RNA sequence: AGGCCAGCACCUUUGCUGGCUCCGGUGCGCUUGUGACGGCCCGUGAAAAUCCACAGGAAGGAAUAGUUUUCAUGCCAGGUCG
RNA sequence: UCUAGUGCAGAUCUUGGUGGUAGUAGCAAAUAUUCAAAUGAGAACUUUGAAGACUGAAGUGGGGAAAGGUUCCACGUCAACAGCAGUUGGACGUGGGUUAGUCGAUCCUAAGAGAUGGGGAAGCUCCGUUUCAAAGGCCUGAUUUUAUGCAGGCCACCAUCGAAAGGGAAUCCGGUUAAGAUUCCGGAACCUGGAUAUGGAUUCUUCACGGUAACGUAACUGAAUGUGGAGACGUCGGCGCGAGC
RNA sequence: GGCGAGAGACCGAUAGCGAACAAGUACAGUGAUGGAAAGAUGAAAAGAACUUUGAAAAGAGAGUGAAAAAGUACGUGAAAUU
RNA sequence: UUUGGGGCCGUUCCUUGUCUAUGUUCCUUGGAACAGGACGUCAUAGAGGGUGAGAAUCCCGUGUGGCGAGGAGUGCGGUUC
RNA sequence: UUGACCUCAAAUCAGGUAGGAGUACCCGCUGAACUUAAGCAUAUCAAUAAGCGGAGGAAAAGAAACCAACCGGGAUUGCCUU
RNA sequence: AAACUUUCAACAACGGAUCUCUUGGUUCUCGCAUCGAUGAAGAACGCAGCGAAAUGCGAUACGUAAUGUGAAUUGCAGAAUUCCGUGAAUCAUCGAAUCUUUGAACGCACAUUGCGCCCCUUGGUAUUCCAGGGGGCAUGCCUGUUUGAGCGUCAUUU
């Protein structure tokens, strides 16, 4: 019975979705993402799980602010605005 | 088309306001008839038109503030300069060319000399 | 019926159609459409009309 | 669930809205290589795990 | 080898009492002023079972003597203590059932 | 109101008009709720929010006028998510 | 001439592809289908009608919790899927659809989880949940530069989370849609919160009368503090009463 | 590692980073994690108007093109197998 | 015996823009000439890429120099207080 | 009585500051085993991997409580060598 | 003798090797130093006339402003004053802004689009109730201010 009869009592969620990482790991009754380790302060990282890091660090995403810092250097993080040459 | 900045620039605020829900109405008269005809791109210069307004109005009320915080310390945390963390923590360039008077008197007595080695 | 902000409870929305189309309110109902939207039933007093005031909008 | 948080109603919006073909437009663009969606799901062949 | 029962019931998880119907710890009064200087009356309101135990408990009822306030106390009852009976609990108590001399 | 009927109307929105909708009985019956009892325990079979009452008597109060809003009536509003 | 990721038949070799087996095994549990018409290119299977049967109310019925997530409904429609078929479909394409003061959540606490204070630990973090803490906010006003401090008094639980089956303020009938309803329409109610005026009641014995009593009434001051009750409770047996059948 | 540049007796789509493409994607797993496949019409869509058989898909013609022995199952088009 | 700090114009560095040669002449093949052949040009440019097939000379560029713009700056080069 | 001092507190007091990411390289703590020894226990693997804390464009180190034994050298780092 | 089996060839199939391509990778070298409470990285939800992705953005939403170039974009539609010009463009540059819900994430909570407190203002005959709008309320630590505590403690009082 340990098979195709117990897969049909299968109906209560164990993990339900993160609110940092949106990944259906955090546990319900650890209150602690599998993934991300919410609500700790440090995002779970480990460096036995590189394939996890290359999936989760910076420029995965959209690099919302982070894009623009070169640029920004580049030009010297200079004020103010162009005067029309 | 659309409104042009420069020719906003030259207005007051309620001037700028009035326009704003003029630009609105007329950006709900078009939802209502995008529904009825199959395409109305005249929406997009609408909307283009209420952000141009918003940034001019945005613009005059910083430079007021600006004006008004003008000279003084302790200017707001959006008016500031973003550069970086580092850069914000970092040493003054007052602060980093402080010296005691122990290493001035000596850097006014013995500066590095420009010589040249022929005779 | 309205689209509606899905931040805008019914005292917005019923202020706002008092402000837009100058009229009176009875009741406003909300529901959450499958689609993420927000949808407002608004059901005005009887000195108003809804068939009178939506060719006005210019919808019918 | 009937009885069911905001939160996973807002996932199955969004999940409505994707299920759909390609717009055949798309198809006639200059260097065009998309040719179907592949990313289509049906609720018969793969569950969302949300 | 593997842990054996004995050791394992110290952690507490699933050999924990289980206290749900407990009434309260069976504690005598707080000795205060007039436990040790004189007698303080209180009064049996009820006997009643305790579960997890074969004696029963007293509900006495005292009087705070520095606030208005009437302080309730769980007694193990005593072989032949009633309701409305009268406990004397202190130094100068009488040698009767139920006091706390 | 709903139900059961009759009659007269029509490309049609289609109806319109009349009536009845009553009086009882039975039970180790079925299901369910409830009441008062009885039996069982070395088993005597949750807690809190919340509401009311009582004790007390602080304080406030009438006569050419006051006090009462656990009586009645009257006005407004009742969000978010599913 | 230089150089090497340089030569395949094997490694139950790797990946991909293809055969024979073979139009073969087989597509046999759950009593059962038949006739006509319509549709259509085409009907054992779609629709309607007629008949014959089954589930047989501890149902193949009507509803729900979890789970699923649009599978609901309509229109169009058959290349693939529905291990025959297919004009049909939980398929394909395009759209529509979920209306609440009274239903739940929300709130309470349960087992338990878990901050603060503090203490451990190189540290990620651990203990512990009222503790060896200087751990707060509640009524009334006084002043009438005036807003709200000082005037007073009171009070000491000491976070928070934890139940869509436990606790819990309050709604019913009828009707309506392709698909929604205790949510919409109509009608008829109730609760909470807040403003409030009139009537009524009471008072010159100031804060009501009657009844021997149990108690009764349209009402008929009441702070701090304190007490009590409700919430709030097992299982089985028979008897009684009611409701629906 | 990040940003910006320049090179190679390197690999050349079963290779080379897992990923030359909407790749950490689709998908699997309660979860930690695991993790693909998939490039090439033609210079230019000029991507086959029109006739005819057929319910239709398609076919046969015609036509475009240098070439349909290039027809979106598209460069060349091996072998097994038919 | 020897001394400090400001300004200005340059230079240094960073970033960026722009300008700066020579055939598309003839015949053959081909759908297309960027192929073949004939005659030439430029070259401090015959690196590379693109364009209907192997293009220095068709295009971008390359090479060589020039003309600007905006900054940082105390490194020095002159002038001024 | 008034006013100081000391130590300790409260304030949505006026101003600031720390956290997290990245982590190739850097400063530290902690810390294995597979493996080699033809077995294995010291040893080796290795003062390595994994785990933890902490930085910058480099970090660290650094102007000798040094090396030496020479006719003495002379902060630190790195390379060739030893 | 046919059929059938086998072998070969031509054509057609199955399949996707080989050949030739390459807006990709890998390695070497060079130069530079720039994330975040002024809210980072990451995440979720949205945004286009007609988009499901990718890419870009945030209710000013495939973007606004500024500057430069100087007439496009393109799959279709539409637009034209935008064309000898403060001006096209899925253009480049980029110094000003916007930047939903979140996240170290900061009012308390969060499996909730939950529950509060303060200031200003508007409305509903309202210091108190309801609602709308705007602005705020984390922790540790430092400097300072103010208010205080303690026979810890000094002096001075009559
Ligand atoms: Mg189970
Ligand atoms: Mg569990
Ligand atoms: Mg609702
Ligand atoms: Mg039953
Ligand atoms: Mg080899
Ligand atoms: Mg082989
Ligand atoms: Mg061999
Ligand atoms: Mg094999
Ligand atoms: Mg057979
Ligand atoms: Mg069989
Ligand atoms: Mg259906
Ligand atoms: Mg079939
Ligand atoms: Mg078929
Ligand atoms: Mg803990
Ligand atoms: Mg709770
Ligand atoms: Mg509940
Ligand atoms: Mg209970
Ligand atoms: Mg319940
Ligand atoms: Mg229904
Ligand atoms: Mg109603
Ligand atoms: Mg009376
Ligand atoms: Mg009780
Ligand atoms: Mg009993
Ligand atoms: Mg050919
Ligand atoms: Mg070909
Ligand atoms: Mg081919
Ligand atoms: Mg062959
Ligand atoms: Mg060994
Ligand atoms: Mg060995
Ligand atoms: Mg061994
Ligand atoms: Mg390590
Ligand atoms: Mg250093
Ligand atoms: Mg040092
Ligand atoms: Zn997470």
């Amino acid at each position: 019975g340990k098979g195709t009869p117990s897969f049909g009592k299968r109906h209560n969620k164990s993990h339900t979705l993160c609110n940092r990482c949106g990944r259906r790991s955090f546990h319900v009754q650890k209150k602690t993402c599998s993934s991300c380790g919410y609500p700790a302060a440090k995002t779970r990282s480990y460096n036995w799980g590189a394939k996890a890091k290359r999936r989760h660090t910076t420029g995965t995403g959209r690099m919302r602010y982070l894009k623009h810092v070169s640029r920004r250097f580049k030009n010297g993080f200079q004020t103010g605005s162009a005067s029309k040459a | 088309a659309g409104v042009k900045a420069y020719e906003l620039r030259t207005k007051s605020k309620e001037q700028l306001a009035s326009q704003l829900v003029d630009l609105k109405k007329e950006l709900a008269e078009l939802k209502v008839q995008k529904l009825s005809r199959p395409s109305l791109p005249k929406i997009k210069t609408v909307r283009k038109s209420i952000a141009c307004v918003l940034t001019v109005i945005n613009e005059q009320q910083r430079e007021a503030v600006r004006q008004l915080y003008k000279g003084k310390k302790y200017q707001p945390k959006d008016l500031r300069a973003k550069k970086t963390r580092a850069l914000r923590r970092a040493l003054t360039k007052f602060e980093a060319s402080q010296v005691t008077e122990k290493q001035r008197k000596k850097q006014i007595a013995f500066p590095q000399r420009k010589y040249a080695i022929k005779a | 019926v309205f689209q509606v902000s899905m931040k805008a409870n019914k005292y917005q929305i019923k202020k706002a159609v008092k402000e837009l189309y100058e009229v009176d309110v009875l009741k406003v109902n909300t529901l959450v459409r499958p689609n993420g939207t927000k949808k407002a039933y608004v059901r005005l007093t009887a000195d108003y009309d809804a068939l009178d005031i939506a060719n006005r909008i210019g919808y019918i | 669930a009937a009885q069911k948080s905001f939160r996973i109603k807002q996932k199955m919006a969004k999940a409505k809205k994707q299920n759909r073909p390609l717009p055949q437009w798309i198809r006639l663009r200059t260097n065009n290589t998309i040719r179907y969606n592949a990313k289509r799901r049906n609720w018969r062949r793969t569950k969302m795990n949300i | 080898g593997r842990v054996i029962r004995n050791q394992r019931k110290g952690a507490g998880s699933i050999f924990t009492s289980h206290t749900r119907l407990r009434q309260g710890a069976a504690k005598l009064r707080t000795l205060d002023y007039a436990e040790r200087h004189g007698y303080i009356r209180g009064i049996v309101k009820q006997i009643v079972h305790d579960s997890g135990r074969g004696a029963p408990l007293a509900k006495v009822v005292f009087r705070d003597p520095y606030k208005y306030r009437l302080r309730e106390e769980i007694f193990i009852a005593n072989e032949g203590v009633h309701t409305g009976q009268f406990i004397y609990a202190g130094k100068k108590a009488s040698l009767n059932v139920g006091n706390v001399l």
